[PDB]
């Protein structure tokens, strides 16, 4: 059944260099089957981590993940001036999958 | 049922 | 880590597991461990057993002479966790140590060393009449708290873990597979000379298969078609070996050779299982469950020996074919990545 | 490598209009393709799905019997048959690849074509 | 005329019999009788018995592996000879009392009255690497002199004859079968209306098959080929009913019929045995000895119950396929004229 | 082993 | 429901010559061929014979690895093929018909074309 | 192997309308497998008996056969101007097929 992914905060602000968190909270337990993505304005998404953990390939080094039963987290370890954008959460444990309302990160 | 627990 | 675990319907036993899909090496399988939580206070019997059962249950046509379904245990070992075993003095796993830690004086391990030449988990694709328990090899875990082995275990204070014996693509490929034959025809000794290739020794699940192939025709006979197609067998050999022989994807092309001409061409066959469900009989990679699983990868027979194993051994070949008629045969392995 | 999308439009409610997803660089048989909506300035949601390995379809609820997916093997192109179009439905309509063998996320995605309504 | 006969290795018993094989008219199966030869002073044994023997041995593929194979005698019957019962006492047939009067006072008779319903005698074709005797159901008749049915049979005193229990063709024809399907496409909403038609309902061997076929495709879709196959059904059910299937004979046609269009033509396919003979499980009519015979004919289920039968149970229908795919089959018989 | 005769 | 057969001819020793006997309403699947020679003045001699239906084929010791004989079930017409004719075999070749289900001698006869080394 | 087939007389006369018989040894058991065959002066032998003793169709009831052990017999009740031709005696429980020497009967 549906599983919505209550994603907070739902906007935020930091300067260069300071380090950034972003939680997500699955309604039901979902394991560790999570990814979190990056859409730029206007462009589409990208992945970033899957299994809720796992780094993909490409991406920094300065994003990781992390899970703490049904609450997910998505850390950036220093925001830099190209990471500005719009991060959602997906599950994809059940179908449907379903997409966090996201968190847009301003200068 | 089975289940999951954290190391 | 998230390890896995499971409780005994009446909560006073429960099994801890590090991970349910066991690789194979070839010649190694990684050990089962993990450990088991039990409290003395709830355990007057003063005997908590893990058994690992190497279960083989087998259907096919044996319905017309009844419902004689028959299982053999291929493999049955056995541990004795709460009192611990003097014998056994074998050091503990990360995994196991670390659980303990999380657990405390109330958990005790255990461990089993899985010989080799066992064979894989892989099911056989149950028809739409058939109902009962899917049939194929499988392994199982149990663990029960008792007094002796011959007392029967109760269902209250069993637990029942499906783990699976699984083998991945080799880290290296092989060579590129080639075959041909050339024929003889009574109207006079000239030949009808048949090749074929593929692309490389591995495929994986999915993956395109991309045929090369090469007639030339010297004869006054036309090939009228091209038949070329990718077949599955399963050698079961319980007590003595028997072969399956099932299709899995096929081509057709209606392409032909006059007399005294060459022909060449690469096709691309893909095996998959969504228009092969019907296949009775067809190998499936084990299950954990009442779940939905590719095609049997094929099996790894340790070293080059290859001799007496049991259960249900899987293995491809492309088959190219001329309707004249001419044929060959060509091998090919069909086997997950290993993944990171 | 990557997926090449098009057939974007306009079409006013009770139209029907068909989009299509090109891949390139590997077969609809070791891969899933998904369509993953955005509705102009909301976030995102997944709309259908196929795997042509086993063969089957999933469709969102708010899509449910509406819309229909399919895609030939041959030339490993999705396409999605989008019918009783409405305004909810004016979006970008990302199309997305998932692992066969096994889920990892939406790794290659589309270019996202528009519908309006 | 003449009489078969069999007589013990022994030298004392013979048993004489009018007819080896027995027909069958669906209701009635005719009596087996004869007579045996017996002297007192080389019987020991005190007393000569009869016994008729219905058995299927099965085997298949399915229990090739696990090495066990089966027979249930589907009926036994047996009778009192030496020492007449008056629990047998039947009127003599004219065969039965002229041999006694060829023979003297010294043999007696015996008859089974065989209930209907019981299997024809079928024998399936084995694989080329059995060595077993052939699986099928057969008849079997056994004489044979002891003190009473707990002592074992004797291999240096007993006689052992094969009979069979046969069917033949009807004297009067069946209706000319047909049968037709229409299909439907999101393509295109008009139909694809497929019809086909034997010349007559029974068919001997060897004979050829002729077919009628007519198609009118108003799709835009195109029709591939154009395939027809006989098909034999063989029905095993000992316990519980399993079905096989195997084609005998074959005719692809690369003929198409375009968008809008009709086509019409009439196809000749005939079964034998020729090129068969790889195929492993193929239904072939009851032989004696290891003899060659025929495909196995058709059997004459009683009535249209058809309920509650054993053994094996033989027919035929051919099909009709299009690759636009569809289909259509058509039953039709197939077993020797009555000899004159 | 089998045989025949004429009545 | 007559056999015609042709094909006769003159061939010194060594040669080789080829026989056709043709039937007519009935198929080589529901019956055996059989060739009878006869030779001048002398009595008859079965040489070969083709039962289609197992596809088995018989040849006189006479004539065994000489002669080989096949059947075209397409037209139901069988085929004799002597090699290395010599003095003996001069005779007359009727073709004959034997009922596969089951043999009750040759019923029908070709008409005895004539083959004289 | 080579069933040999002894047919005798070689050569014999009978008047119109009267009684002969043809008898035929056969050197090995042979059941009741044998044939009787007419062959008209130069042209393809017909067929008259089969089984020994079984009567074809078409013929004449005037030509009968008749068995007893390995002996043979065929019999006209009548002969008649059309009867005159050379007689084969044909076994068939074995291969190959062998026939006899004939007999043929003479004006």
């Amino acid at each position: 059944s549906d599983i919505q992914m209550t994603q907070s905060p739902s906007s935020l602000s930091a300067s260069v260099g300071d380090r950034v968190t972003i939680t997500c909270r699955a309604s039901q337990s979902v394991s560790s089957a999570v990814a979190w993505y990056q859409q730029k304005p206007g462009k589409a998404p990208k992945l970033l981590i899957y299994s809720a953990s796992s780094l993909y390939s490409g991406v920094p080094s300065r994003f990781s993940g992390s899970r703490s039963g049904t609450d997910f987290t998505l850390t950036i370890s220093s925001l830099q001036p190209e990471d500005f954008a719009t991060y959602y959460c997906q599950q994809y444990k059940y179908v449907p999958v379903t997409f966090g309302q996201g968190t847009k990160v301003e200068i | 049922c089975s289940e999951s627990s954290i190391l | 880590t998230r390890v896995f675990k499971k409780a005994s319907p009446n909560g006073k036993l429960t099994v801890y597991l590090g991970k349910r899909d066991f690789v194979d090496h070839i010649d190694l399988v990684d050990p089962v461990d993990g450990v088991v939580l039990v409290d003395p206070e709830y355990l007057k019997e003063r005997r908590v057993y893990v058994t690992l059962t190497c279960a083989f249950r087998y259907g096919r046509e044996d319905l017309d002479v009844l419902g004689l379904t028959f299982r053999k245990d291929l493999f049955v070992a056995n541990v004795q966790s709460f009192p611990p075993a003097p014998e056994d003095k074998k050091p503990l796993t990360r995994l196991q140590e670390r659980l303990i830690k999380k657990l405390g004086e109330h958990a005790y391990p255990f461990t089993f060393e899985i010989p080799p030449n066992l064979p894989c988990s892989v099911t056989l694709q149950p028809g739409p009449e058939d109902t009962g328990k899917a049939c194929g090899v499988d392994y199982e875990v149990k663990a029960f708290c008792a007094e002796n082995l011959e007392e029967k275990i109760h269902k209250r204070n069993s637990v029942r873990l499906v783990i699976r014996k699984v083998q991945y693509a080799p880290e290296r490929p092989g060579p590129q597979p080639t075959a041909e034959t050339t024929r003889q025809f009574l109207m006079s000794d000239k030949p009808l000379h048949l090749e074929a290739s593929l692309d490389k020794e591995i495929y994986y699940h999915g993956e395109p298969i991309s045929v090369n192939v090469h007639v030339t025709n010297n004869t006054n006979k036309t090939v009228k078609k091209i038949k070329i197609s990718v077949r599955q067998y399963a050698d079961i050999c319980l007590f003595n070996t028997a072969q399956y022989k099932c299709p899995v994807a096929m081509e057709e092309a209606d392409d032909t050779v006059a007399p005294s001409s060459t022909f060449c061409k690469v096709y691309t066959l893909t095996p998959f299982l969504a228009n092969n469900r019907e296949k009775r009989g067809l190998a499936l990679d084990g299950k954990l469950k009442h779940e939905d699983t590719n095609l049997a990868s094929s099996t790894l027979l340790r070293e080059g020996a290859n001799r007496e194993i049991l259960g249900i051994i899987v293995s491809y070949k492309v088959k190219v074919k001329l309707v004249v008629d001419v044929a060959v045969e060509l091998p090919f392995t069909l086997m997950h990545p290993k993944p990171k | 490598v990557q997926l090449v999308e098009s057939g974007g439009g306009l079409v006013q409610p009770g139209g029907s209009l068909r989009l299509s997803c090109a891949a390139s660089g590997f077969n609809v048989y070791s891969s899933s393709i998904h369509w993953v909506r955005q509705a102009p300035g909301k976030g995102l949601e997944w709309v259908a799905s196929i795997s042509s390995y086993y063969g089957y379809t999933y469709y969102a609820d708010s899509v449910k019997g509406r819309f229909t997916i399919s895609a030939d093997t041959s030339k490993n192109t999705a396409y999605l048959q989008m019918n009783s179009l409405r305004a909810e439905d004016t979006a970008v309509y990302y199309c997305a690849r998932s692992r066969q063998f096994w889920y990892s996320g939406l790794d290659y995605w589309g270019q996202g074509t528009l519908v309006t309504v």
